[PDB]
């Protein structure tokens, strides 16, 4: 109910290694595309963990 | 009715008056696929209900 809002962005989103790494949970984000993270940088993205 | 399929995604955009019936999918993330094809592999066409 009190869900974080730390402003986690402009940042790199680096996930070359992390994809081939099976025991790594998810990181496709299919709002903009699975691989566009490495050079997006994020405007006020917000996490909600 | 589920006799209508329609695809998910195709890999290429549009082509004015095109027919496409391809059966195989993308290894996009999650379970994409096994192989080529076979099982955990999200089908392209879904039907309606």
């Amino acid at each position: 109910y009190a869900w974080n809002r730390k402003r986690i962005s402009n940042c790199v989103a680096d996930y070359s290694v992390l994809y081939n790494s099976a025991s790594f949970s998810t990181f496709k984000c299919y709002g903009v595309s699975p691989t566009k993270l490495n050079d997006l940088c994020f405007t006020n993205v917000y996490a909600d963990s | 009715n589920y006799n209508y399929l329609y695809r998910l995604f195709r890999k290429s955009n549009l082509k004015p008056f095109e027919r496409d019936i391809s059966t195989e999918i993308y290894q996009a993330g999650s379970t994409p696929c096994n192989g080529v094809e076979g099982f955990n592999c999200y089908f392209p066409l879904q039907s309606y209900g």
